[PDB]
RNA sequence: GGGGGGAACCUGGGGAACUGAAACAUCUCAGUACCCAGAGGAGAGGAAAGAGAAAUCGACUCCCUGAGUAGCGGCGAGCGA
RNA sequence: UGGUUCGUGGAGCCAUGGGGGAAUCUGGGCGGACCACCGCCUAAGGCUAAGUACUCCGGGUGACCGAUAGCGCACCAGUAC
RNA sequence: GUAGGGAAACCGAGUCCGAACAGGGCGCAGCGGCCGCAAAGUCCGCGGCCGUGGACCCGAAACCGGGC
RNA sequence: GCUGGGGCUAGGAGUGAAAAGCUAACCGAGCCCGGAGAUAGCUGGUUCUCCCCGAAAUGACUUUAGGGUCAGCCUCAGGCG
RNA sequence: GUGGAGCCUGGGAGUGAGGGCGCGAGCGAUAACGUCCGCGUCCGAGCGCGGGAACAACCGAGACCGCCAGCUAAGGCCCCC
RNA sequence: ACCCGGUGAAAUUGAACUGGCCGUGAAGAUGCGGCCUACCCGUGGCAGGACGAAAAGACCCCGUGGAGCUUUACUGCAGCC
RNA sequence: UGAAAUACCACCCUGGCGCGGCUGGGGGCCUAACCCUCGGAUGGGGGGACAGCGCUUGGCGGGCAGUUUGACUGGGGCGGUCGCCUCCUAAAAGGUAACGGAGGCGCCCAAAGGUCCCCUCAGGCGGGACGGAAAUCCGCCGGAGAGCGCAAGGGUAGAAGGGGGCCUGACUGCGAGGCCUGCAAGCCGAGCAGGGGCGAAAGCCGGGCCUAGUGAACCGGUGGUCCCGUGUGGAAGGGCCAU
């Protein structure tokens, strides 16, 4: 039968114009007091997954 | 961090907004802290007060 | 008038587990296998205390599509209008 | 508690084992907690063809098999054992 | 498929973060003498490989249901 | 005490002067059919020919260590030169 | 320096039990056909060929096919030869 | 048991044209090297070898295999309050 | 006369008592539901609104049920170990293993942070009441052997060490370019803007001489935002920024 959709990578990722792979930085979640205000800063960014990993993500969004 | 060394964050005490996060030791600093920062909402700086966490 | 029977098909009353989650308990397998009652040449459903935003549609069944969408989910595996 | 995509979730809707327990349109149920507004619809009686499913049976047709294949059985086979 | 960016409202060859008109992220783009011709993209065939399913084939010990 | 005949008790159940003994010649959970083609990161096996190229047994992470994901190393197509 | 060199994009892998030897170290006993890294090599996959009595990895040498032709390598030249 | 007449199995079995020593070889060689020994083929006997046969080692480890059993492991359930 | 001041009439307030409602417990009794029983049964006898049973609450609960019960490892077990930092092994770039050789981390500092100004050690000898090997003072020599919170290494007085003044850059919004690297992470960062600190200024300042002092997701808490809000307005509940 027909692919389903992972959710779990449509929830967390988007594949961009050109077929990137989009995510946020991890390591803001907790734990942030002790960081810099540079840390957090550049954590709440977007991120281009490297292409080995987004090539594997963008096989489970195949209706996108 | 500890239970002396305690995490908290700094409000700003024009638009009460928490601007910041910090420690301290509160056995050798018992009193509040008093620090002037830059809030980013009232765009000028601001002291802050320390507020439990 | 009833009883018993009939290859599958159907509805109702009950209803697993291996398995999958690369362990496992929620979850999955699945309301599946199976047991039982009943039905007929089909059975069920059916003439809005409906749908849901169209100032709209107009019983029910069935196919295509909507759509692996909306959502559900130890937001895991998966499930899925 | 179950059903639904909905696993307690903001959890409505449909169903109901327990307790309480109304009204007759100025009555009542619904539009996803709830309230108001605005709309939709009439529960607690019953029946209803056709389009749908299946293939014991009959026929027609195969870029289906050709006796270790094709049904377990082309033959006195659900037999001998 | 012809538009993307943003959690979204929304805006749109831009958009998002931002106070910014800063900077950055993600986006935006044929050859000949009008036509050929090559082309987005898409449809169908074919082939490799992946997902779902027993999924290359044979093999447990076991678990469950209903009977004997 | 032994024994004939007629009876009752069964599968997480019986029966046991107790050995996990026995319940139709293998019982720490009978047998048959079914779920079922359970699952098996394990062992085995994998069928004509010719031609070109041609590895790895490392690193990282892993309830991981004889299994994997990525990288490294091989190969083919396109492009660059 | 034009090589089965290199680079870019993409399709398909396999491998992730190595092993001997030389050199450099650690562990071991200045033990092991021991063990664990580093550089290299060969076997693995060249158990095809010559030598080393025989003998994966020591020496010689990279087998497209054919010849009752020639030169060499290691190693040999008294007989087995 | 043996010989003659009658009837006539079996496990096992890559094929066999199947000797000793000392070596070598995946480390215990009929099968490689060197040497020694040896005419062809049976029949009764013996068991040292063919790492002889049988049984995909019960020990041991490994598998995110299974099952019985235990408990102040976990989480449920009966039952009882 | 006090804050309000008086005879009288209402509403209510305090608390208490009596008759009643209506219910909460308690004790006693009844009988008829319900249960047991009795040659007799529309009945008698006994129990009795309890018990039983239905729904629901919490509890006990290997009687039973499903499972879980890690890896590395000179076999396994036992012991030890598991992430991070320093040194060596490491073969003079980087990297490089063993249950190889030695140590340390899971904090800390409101100054131990930013800037400006000033200052310079340990140690040795001689000298000085109480006063010593070593307290503090003086003199001479003394380039770094001291110090730098804590391991070790690197670094360092032409300061990163010691003292003082003003301070909060222990910034917000970003970020060219790189280091490292399988991924994901980790790391360094000039420069622009906002609003600041110090300095006359040149300038420095996005914590700390440096390298350890740490934990991806999911799920949830709190502050802000005011982006979504299931016909509409709200609300419930989410999203986003921060923690
Ligand atoms: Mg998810
Ligand atoms: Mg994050
Ligand atoms: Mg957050
Ligand atoms: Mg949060
Ligand atoms: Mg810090
Ligand atoms: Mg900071
Ligand atoms: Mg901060
Ligand atoms: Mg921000
Ligand atoms: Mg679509
Ligand atoms: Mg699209
Ligand atoms: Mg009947
Ligand atoms: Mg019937
Ligand atoms: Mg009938
Ligand atoms: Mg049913
Ligand atoms: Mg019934
Ligand atoms: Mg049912
Ligand atoms: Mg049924
Ligand atoms: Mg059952
Ligand atoms: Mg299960
Ligand atoms: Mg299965
Ligand atoms: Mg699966
Ligand atoms: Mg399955
Ligand atoms: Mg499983
Ligand atoms: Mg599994
Ligand atoms: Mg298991
Ligand atoms: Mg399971
Ligand atoms: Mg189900
Ligand atoms: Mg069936
Ligand atoms: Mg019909
Ligand atoms: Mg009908
Ligand atoms: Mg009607
Ligand atoms: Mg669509
Ligand atoms: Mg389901
Ligand atoms: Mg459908
Ligand atoms: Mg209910
Ligand atoms: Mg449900
Ligand atoms: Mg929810
Ligand atoms: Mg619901
Ligand atoms: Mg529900
Ligand atoms: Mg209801
Ligand atoms: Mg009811
Ligand atoms: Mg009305
Ligand atoms: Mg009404
Ligand atoms: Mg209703
Ligand atoms: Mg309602
Ligand atoms: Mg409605
Ligand atoms: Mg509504
Ligand atoms: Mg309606
Ligand atoms: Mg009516
Ligand atoms: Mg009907
Ligand atoms: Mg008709
Ligand atoms: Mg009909
Ligand atoms: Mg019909
Ligand atoms: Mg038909
Ligand atoms: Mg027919
Ligand atoms: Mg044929
Ligand atoms: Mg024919
Ligand atoms: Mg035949
Ligand atoms: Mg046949
Ligand atoms: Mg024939
Ligand atoms: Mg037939
Ligand atoms: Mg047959
Ligand atoms: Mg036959
Ligand atoms: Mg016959
Ligand atoms: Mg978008
Ligand atoms: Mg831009
Ligand atoms: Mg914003
Ligand atoms: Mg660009
Ligand atoms: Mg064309
Ligand atoms: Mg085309
Ligand atoms: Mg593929
Ligand atoms: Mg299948
Ligand atoms: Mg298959
Ligand atoms: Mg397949
Ligand atoms: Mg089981
Ligand atoms: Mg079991
Ligand atoms: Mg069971
Ligand atoms: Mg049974
Ligand atoms: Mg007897
Ligand atoms: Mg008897
Ligand atoms: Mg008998
Ligand atoms: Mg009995
Ligand atoms: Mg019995
Ligand atoms: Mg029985
Ligand atoms: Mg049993
Ligand atoms: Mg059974
Ligand atoms: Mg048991
Ligand atoms: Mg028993
Ligand atoms: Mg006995
Ligand atoms: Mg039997
Ligand atoms: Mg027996
Ligand atoms: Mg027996
Ligand atoms: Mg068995
Ligand atoms: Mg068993
Ligand atoms: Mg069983
Ligand atoms: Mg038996
Ligand atoms: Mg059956
Ligand atoms: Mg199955
Ligand atoms: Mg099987
Ligand atoms: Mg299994
Ligand atoms: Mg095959
Ligand atoms: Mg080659
Ligand atoms: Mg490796
Ligand atoms: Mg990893
Ligand atoms: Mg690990
Ligand atoms: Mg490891
Ligand atoms: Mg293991
Ligand atoms: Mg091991
Ligand atoms: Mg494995
Ligand atoms: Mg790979
Ligand atoms: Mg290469
Ligand atoms: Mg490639
Ligand atoms: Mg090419
Ligand atoms: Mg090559
Ligand atoms: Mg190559
Ligand atoms: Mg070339
Ligand atoms: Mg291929
Ligand atoms: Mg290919
Ligand atoms: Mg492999
Ligand atoms: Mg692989
Ligand atoms: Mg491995
Ligand atoms: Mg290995
Ligand atoms: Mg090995
Ligand atoms: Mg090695
Ligand atoms: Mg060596
Ligand atoms: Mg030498
Ligand atoms: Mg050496
Ligand atoms: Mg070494
Ligand atoms: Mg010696
Ligand atoms: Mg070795
Ligand atoms: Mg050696
Ligand atoms: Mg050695
Ligand atoms: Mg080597
Ligand atoms: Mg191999
Ligand atoms: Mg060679
Ligand atoms: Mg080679
Ligand atoms: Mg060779
Ligand atoms: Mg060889
Ligand atoms: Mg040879
Ligand atoms: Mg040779
Ligand atoms: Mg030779
Ligand atoms: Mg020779
Ligand atoms: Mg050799
Ligand atoms: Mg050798
Ligand atoms: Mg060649
Ligand atoms: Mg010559
Ligand atoms: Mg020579
Ligand atoms: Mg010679
Ligand atoms: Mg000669
Ligand atoms: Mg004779
Ligand atoms: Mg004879
Ligand atoms: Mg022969
Ligand atoms: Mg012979
Ligand atoms: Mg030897
Ligand atoms: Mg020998
Ligand atoms: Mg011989
Ligand atoms: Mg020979
Ligand atoms: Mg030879
Ligand atoms: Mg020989
Ligand atoms: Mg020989
Ligand atoms: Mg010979
Ligand atoms: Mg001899
Ligand atoms: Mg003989
Ligand atoms: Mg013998
Ligand atoms: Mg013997
Ligand atoms: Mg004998
Ligand atoms: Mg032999
Ligand atoms: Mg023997
Ligand atoms: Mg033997
Ligand atoms: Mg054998
Ligand atoms: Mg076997
Ligand atoms: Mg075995
Ligand atoms: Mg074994
Ligand atoms: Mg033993
Ligand atoms: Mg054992
Ligand atoms: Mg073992
Ligand atoms: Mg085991
Ligand atoms: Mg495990
Ligand atoms: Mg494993
Ligand atoms: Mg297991
Ligand atoms: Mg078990
Ligand atoms: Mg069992
Ligand atoms: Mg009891
Ligand atoms: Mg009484
Ligand atoms: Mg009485
Ligand atoms: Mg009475
Ligand atoms: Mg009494
Ligand atoms: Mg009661
Ligand atoms: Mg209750
Ligand atoms: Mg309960
Ligand atoms: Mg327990
Ligand atoms: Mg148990
Ligand atoms: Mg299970
Ligand atoms: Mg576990
Ligand atoms: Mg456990
Ligand atoms: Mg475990
Ligand atoms: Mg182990
Ligand atoms: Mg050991
Ligand atoms: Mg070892
Ligand atoms: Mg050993
Ligand atoms: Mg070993
Ligand atoms: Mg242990
Ligand atoms: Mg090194
Ligand atoms: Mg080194
Ligand atoms: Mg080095
Ligand atoms: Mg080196
Ligand atoms: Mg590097
Ligand atoms: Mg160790
Ligand atoms: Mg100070
Ligand atoms: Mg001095
Ligand atoms: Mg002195
Ligand atoms: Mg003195
Ligand atoms: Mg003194
Ligand atoms: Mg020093
Ligand atoms: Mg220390
Ligand atoms: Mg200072
Ligand atoms: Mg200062
Ligand atoms: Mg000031
Ligand atoms: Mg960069
Ligand atoms: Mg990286
Ligand atoms: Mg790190
Ligand atoms: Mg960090
Ligand atoms: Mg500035
Ligand atoms: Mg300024
Ligand atoms: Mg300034
Ligand atoms: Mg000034
Ligand atoms: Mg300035
Ligand atoms: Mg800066
Ligand atoms: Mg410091
Ligand atoms: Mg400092
Ligand atoms: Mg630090
Ligand atoms: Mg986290
Ligand atoms: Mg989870
Ligand atoms: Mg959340
Ligand atoms: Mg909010
Ligand atoms: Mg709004
Ligand atoms: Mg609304
Ligand atoms: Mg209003
Ligand atoms: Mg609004
Ligand atoms: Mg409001
Ligand atoms: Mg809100
Ligand atoms: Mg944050
Ligand atoms: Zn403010």
């Amino acid at each position: 039968p027909k692919m389903k959709t992972h959710k779990g990578a449509k929830k967390r990722v988007k594949i961009t114009a050109s077929g990137k792979v989009v995510a946020m930085k991890t390591g803001k979640r907790h734990l942030n007091w002790q960081k810099s205000g540079k840390e957090i800063r550049q954590k709440g960014r977007k991120f281009v997954l490297a292409k080995p990993e987004a090539e594997r993500i963008k096989l489970l969004l195949p209706y996108e | 961090a500890s239970e002396v060394r305690i995490k908290l964050l700094l409000e700003c005490t024009e638009c009460k907004r928490r601007n910041y996060a910090t420690e301290k030791n509160k056995r050798n600093t018992p009193n509040k802290l008093e620090l002037r920062k830059y809030c980013p909402w009232c765009r000028k700086h601001t002291v802050h007060r320390e507020v439990k966490i």
